[PDB]
């Protein structure tokens, strides 16, 4: 009986860990995203800003 | 008819400026590319001055040098060829002001689309205007009743309160100002002007087809009789994009300043920094944060800035203004937005789930908040919604502790329970505003727990069968909210009797 | 009459300098020629740099050019042909034929930079374009004269999609289709021809009931920041001279974004965010405002929409979902089903699936539908894990009716009749409301799951009824 | 200010909101004033103009002056240039999380961050340093186990680690302070809670003699002698 | 190849890479002093491979039915697609 | 070396650190070169100035080069091209790692990554 109350409550758990990790991967896709788009546009700054100070 | 004709021969009489044409400024344009526009000559043109192109195109010149001048257009460069004649207008940029705009919809420049003829306009007002200084403001202190339920409940706004809807795309947004315009017909109906409370609202960079829908919308309403619309669609230029909230601006200046009380509602300030940015890169200036110039913080600050309450002394005009923010994915973090909530005085925000769960309006409590919002609610709001907005976070705090399943106390399965009832509660229909004596029962019915033995679902209907019971019964009641906006102890039990009556289904 | 004879000045890969003489300079977005040994080439003017000297963009490869030959204007901007000699041909960005048939002898020629309609004349309620597919007219209605994000990829029949709505569109409403394949591969662009010849949409000699405008690829970008606007006026015509309701079908978007980027980098602009262009707003403006619904009748415009690197901040996909009124994806799992069309149900949404819009009753049946596939799929988990044992009599009736829809949203396809062989319907809306609703409402229970598969409506659901029953027998 | 610093020989408070403000105008200019664009997007001329502010903010010999100054974080990045540069300038750093004012916790401090070049043993009593120590000790601790916290739960932690995660979110809720200013946000009265006091109160929490009290009795307190009342309301009422 | 495609003949090409031939034009379209993109990258350089791949193709029975086919190789940096080249 | 290898015809061994600083010093005065700054904060003649300097690295049929080249990563940045490049020129690559030195085992080769085309 207590065996099949771990397992019931070990599938509890990670049901529970697979809900919280995909939320998770939810907030740093996002991160992710931004992060990216701010690297891009970071280094085209410096890109545009050596082209800025030509002759 | 023929009388179309007599109104325009009478301006073909005006173009007598024929025989007084004697401009001093005309000069040629030297080059003419990508959003901008370089001439020569003007020599006594002025710092910000609207001119006009050959081809009928005003422009404003925005940046003066020893040799030329750069002058931005307002509209497609396809039609401003190079080598043309540039005359000046002679002014700042001004608009069109006046009482007669009402109805009206118009430009970024008071030239009116609807093809409703001319503007009847009680003058022309600068689009930079100063903002005004400390001295002549008060402290809000006068409601700004929305009609709807959770915004009037715990976000209150004083009449120049900035304050901020923020959300992201078709999160109901644009639902929320269009609702509060049309409560505003309660008193717009009426006749004291102090009570009395006038509609501007600004899209601009969106779709023709949707501000048609939405102009429709308001004459169906019949809130035109006191709605302006600036328009600044996708299709036109960036520089009208950027002018047209001044412009509007300066309206609910020419409306604060009789002592009037305005609503300017900005939609949305995200494309306006587009707009900006598209100005300055094309102005060749060196961008900052996200590729935007570093004034752009200085943009909608000094646009936002002329809306406040003003003191006796000026005649206590006010101009509430409702920016729009369109953030990205749920974005607080962006550098736009960051900006604009440094600058207003509060938060509106629209979380996306939960209108993914149809909850509208998508109000997250936990994030949205006014700063002096309390100081002009309504006072028997005021007075029924202290416990409202702290049993609501209470709620919030058991709301995703009780994910896992866990049974728990009757405390907190009270506040889970109640609190549910207040979430499905707070649900309004568009074009559904509730007046504040129709706020108030449904509030004291949601705080005293009576909603939590009718069923979750059952919340819906009950809302409107307790208000056509009361409206059928206890109108008394309703115009005692009506006339005080204060619940007495003896209105207090009174409807506390009336609730539990219809409690008792 | 008057030649303005031009001289190059500057060839810089796509980028061309042109001094004029005195008082001769065209305005911007003019057609300029040039006539090569190979054909003519053609110049837009983009950028009056003083000094007699403008600077256009080319609209084909620039190569072996003498700086200083004669440059001829045409005045005003790049005319293309109208009309109905334009059904059926395949026409380039310049407004040429290409497909060998000869010349186009149309009547008219437009100017492709043609005004937004004004406010005044816009259609103040999008009533719904009733397309004849029983999915995008439940779900995801589409806008009479709106916009329609249609996602995924190649391989799911979306060719055989967009040519079924052809042909709905033709018997339906009458109104025409115009195709741009802006960045179209040429191979696809000949496959896609050869079949639309072979569906029937495309007759060599009879009556083609749409024309296409295919921008290929190797075409410069000032080609192909522009194969969309000449899809455009060709639209524009159809509407504000036939009064019609008429269909533009653009792929891609995003190559269209690319191309006004890669424009705006080779005129020397600072790029914005992104890598996009700084003008990226009103470069989607004035595509999008000039495709509205008149008073003279509509253009509606589908447009497939690719995600680029799965990202949604991203401000193309930001922009372009700025514009659009309804979405229609068509998902791989759908397809994996063995059903036509792909729609997911799920995820193709409308901002007109309202009950102000589309009437209380469509609205409340598409909601119990949303709700009950919602629910279904919720359910389809424990379906698989530990089956209808769980599922309570509330629970196997709604699992039931959700098969019995997902069935019954397939259709036959007029065009997938040299395929499959079976007819397509042009169902209605009015026996799509009423089919469904009688679904919602269990009247048809007691008929097996197999007899919605690919059917037209709900007196085709009695008819497969009684025919497998039948055959049963 | 410096005027009644020197002329008058007084005690100045200087309150400056926002010198992030007084950074970003140096910023706006610089692209029209001919200067090549620096990092980020602001001036060249950050650190100097920066610094030619700061270094008249100072107490000499003749008076002292006592500043305080706002510094806004732009988008919550605090690897931007200009505050990166103000910490440079500053004694005591105070640092507001939007993340810690999402938990309600009223001021946001961050109670890492915060930094002091005070806070010695032999300045503040080597009490008060070894109370602040073992705070500090505690809440790294929690925001070390944080991961685990938002994968797994408290379930699958150690009892000692558990104790310690209960004990520390017990501080945090403890830390957040009720303002006679904010008072129209909350309704509740100011706390002006003294020095020592606040030290004891600490000291007994980090001692876990009020472990027994839960950990919403805690929440935006006064002294310990508070959390006591509001654990006896919560007993009287939640029973 | 084309000459072998206009054989009526069927001729398999392979590049390898393409992305140290971005490379090359992006040094000498950077070094001509022509604006950068994004990556210092060219605008025309989408324009640069769309022109290349199109020339391989399969030609009709009109024509012969020559053949060319092209396989282009494209080294990643980090298993990363999302990259502009 | 190339004097060793083809005016002496022997085997040579060559052992040079650091490549990464022949591209490093390039760039560090090719924007005062006015060139227009490349990808990265590099030059514009990176992968010419590689190959040029790697190609007068070789094995001829007059005599032998065995080249070793320490080469600097920046951060432990492979996708750095001033890295990536240098891929491309060479046979026996052999890759340390930062990780593999938090364990303290030395030498801390990635086992993986450094390949060999002698791998037969
Ligand atoms: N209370 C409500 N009742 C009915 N529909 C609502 C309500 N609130 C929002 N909606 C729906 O939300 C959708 C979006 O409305 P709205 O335009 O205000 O969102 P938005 O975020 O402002 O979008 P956009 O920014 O593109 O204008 C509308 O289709 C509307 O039907």
């Amino acid at each position: 009986q207590g065996y099949a109350a771990e397992i019931s409550a070990r599938r509890n758990a990670m049901d529970n860990a697979s809900k919280n990790a995909g939320d998770m991967i939810n907030r740093y896709s996002i991160l992710y995203n931004r992060t990216r788009q701010a690297v891009i546009t970071n280094e085209l700054v410096d890109i545009i800003t050596g082209a800025s100070s030509l002759g | 008819k023929a009388q179309p004709t007599e109104v325009s021969s009478i301006l073909e009489e005006r173009i007598g400026v024929s025989d007084e044409a004697n401009l001093n400024e005309t000069g040629r344009v030297l080059a003419v590319g990508d959003g901008i526009a370089r001439v020569f000559g003007l020599n006594n043109i002025q710092a910000e001055e609207l001119v006009e192109f050959s081809s009928g195109v005003k422009g404003m010149a925005l940046n003066l040098e020893p040799g030329q001048v750069g002058i931005v257009l307002f509209g497609s460069d396809r039609l401003v060829k190079e080598g043309e004649l540039v005359k000046r207008t002679g002014n700042i940029v001004d608009v069109p002001v006046g009482p007669g705009l009402l109805g009206r919809v118009v430009d970024a420049l008071g030239n009116p689309i609807d093809g409703k003829g001319p503007i009847d306009a009680a003058g022309r007002s600068r689009a930079q205007v100063k903002a005004p200084g400390i001295l002549p403001r008060r402290s809000v202190h006068e409601p700004v009743q929305t009609g709807l339920k959770a915004v009037d409940a715990l976000v209150p706004i004083g009449r120049g309160q900035r304050e901020l809807i923020i959300g992201d795309r078709q999160t109901g947004k644009t639902a929320v100002a269009l609702d509060t315009i049309l409560n505003q017909k309660r008193w717009n109906n009426g006749s004291d002007e102090s009570k009395k409370l006038y509609c501007v609202y600004v899209a601009v960079g969106q779709k023709r087809s949707t501000v048609a829908q939405l102009v429709q919308t308001l004459e169906q309403h019949d809130a035109m009789k006191y709605s302006i619309i600036v328009a600044a669609t996708a299709s036109e230029a960036a520089p009208l994009q950027y002018l047209a909230p001044f412009t509007a601006a300066s309206i609910g200046e020419w409306f604060r300043d009789n002592g009037k009380h305005a609503l300017i509602v900005y939609d949305d300030l995200s494309k306006q920094a587009v707009a900006y940015r598209q100005l300055s890169l094309l102005l060749r200036r060196p961008p900052g944060r996200e590729a935007y110039p570093g004034d752009v913080f200085y943009l909608h600050s000094r646009l936002l800035e002329r809306a406040a309450k003003l003191s006796e002394k000026e005649g206590s005009g006010s101009l509430t203004a409702l920016p729009v923010i369109e953030t990205q994915g749920g974005d607080v973090s962006a550098y736009i937005p960051t900006n604009v909530i440094s600058i207003t005085d509060g938060q509106i925000f629209l979380e996306a789930e939960l209108f993914y769960k149809g909850i509208r309006p998508a109000i997250n409590v936990g994030l949205s908040v006014s700063r002096v919002g309390s100081a002009a609610q309504v006072k028997a709001l005021k007075q029924v919604a202290g416990s409202l907005k702290l049993f609501l976070a209470q709620y919030r705090e058991v709301a995703a502790f009780a994910q896992f399943g866990s049974d728990l106390d009757a405390s907190t399965k009270q506040t889970l329970v109640r609190g549910e009832r207040l979430t499905q509660l707070l649900k309004q229909n568009q074009y559904s505003p509730l007046a504040t004596e129709e706020q108030v029962p449904l509030i004291y019915a949601g705080v005293n727990g009576h909603l939590d033995g009718i069923e979750l679902s059952r919340i819906g209907e009950f809302e409107s069968s307790f208000l056509s019971y009361l409206k059928s019964n206890h109108n008394e009641l309703l115009t005692e909210i009506r006339e005080k906006g204060e619940l007495s102890k003896e209105l207090l039990a009174s409807l506390k009797s009336a609730t539990e009556s219809f409690v008792a289904t | 009459s008057t030649p303005i004879t031009g001289k190059v000045t500057a060839v810089i890969g796509a980028i061309v300098d042109v001094h004029f003489e005195q008082s001769e300079l065209p305005a911007i977005l003019n057609a300029l020629e040039i006539k090569t040994p190979q054909g003519k080439l053609v110049l837009e003017v983009a950028q009056h740099l003083g000094e007699n000297t403008v600077r256009t963009i080319a609209m084909d490869g620039t190569e072996g050019l003498v700086r200083g030959e004669k440059v001829l204007d045409t005045g005003g901007p790049i005319s293309v042909p109208v009309g109905r000699e334009t059904l059926g041909r395949i026409i380039n960005v310049i407004g040429e034929p290409i497909d060998e048939r000869g010349p186009i002898k149309s009547k008219l020629r437009k100017p492709i930079h043609a005004d937004p309609p004004s406010f005044a004349e816009q259609s103040t309620s999008a009533e719904i374009l009733e397309t004849g597919i029983k999915v995008v007219d439940l779900l995801a209605p589409y806008a009479r004269g709106g916009k329609i994000g249609l996602f995924g990829g190649a391989g799911v029949g979306k060719t055989v999609f967009i040519q079924e709505l052809i042909n709905n569109i033709a018997k339906a409403h009458g109104g025409f289709s115009v195709f741009t394949g802006v960045g179209e591969r040429t191979r696809e662009g000949n496959d896609l021809y050869r079949e639309m010849k072979e569906t029937g949409v495309i007759n060599l000699e009879g009556e083609s009931k749409v024309a296409l405008v295919f921008g290929q690829m190797n075409e410069p970008p000032g080609a192909r920041a522009r194969v969309a606007l000449t899809g455009l006026t060709i639209a524009e015509y159809f509407r504000d001279e036939e009064g019609q309701d008429v269909l533009l079908f653009i792929d891609n978007i995003f190559r269209f974004t690319q191309a006004g980027s890669e424009v705006s980098a080779l005129l020397g602009r600072i790029p914005s965010a992104v890598g996009y262009q700084p003008t990226l707003a009103t470069d989607m403006g004035l595509l999008q405002e000039r495709i509205t619904t008149t008073k003279k009748g509509s253009v509606t415009s589908v447009q497939a929409v690719y995600v680029p690197a799965d990202d949604l901040t991203d401000p193309a996909p930001a922009t372009t979902f700025a514009h659009l009124d309804a979405t229609t994806v068509l998902s791989r799992g759908i397809s994996e089903l063995g059903i036509y069309p792909a729609v997911d149900p799920l995820d193709s949404k409308s901002r007109l699936l309202d009950a102000a819009v589309v009437g209380q009753e469509h609205y409340d049946v598409a909601s119990k539908v949303q709700e009950t596939l919602q629910t279904y799929k919720s359910l389809q988990d424990i379906i698989a894990i530990l089956g209808m044992d769980e599922l309570s009599e509330q629970d196997k009736l709604t699992v039931e009716r959700a098969r019995k829809i997902q069935r019954f949203l397939s259709q036959p396809f007029a065009v997938a009749e040299v395929f499959t062989g079976i007819p397509g319907k042009l169902v209605r809306l009015k026996d799509t409301v009423a089919s469904f609703k009688a679904v919602l409402e269990g009247k048809y229970d007691n008929i097996p799951e197999h007899a919605f598969y690919m059917v037209g409506g709900i007196e085709d659901v009695v008819a497969k009824a009684e025919k497998l029953a039948a055959e049963a027998n």
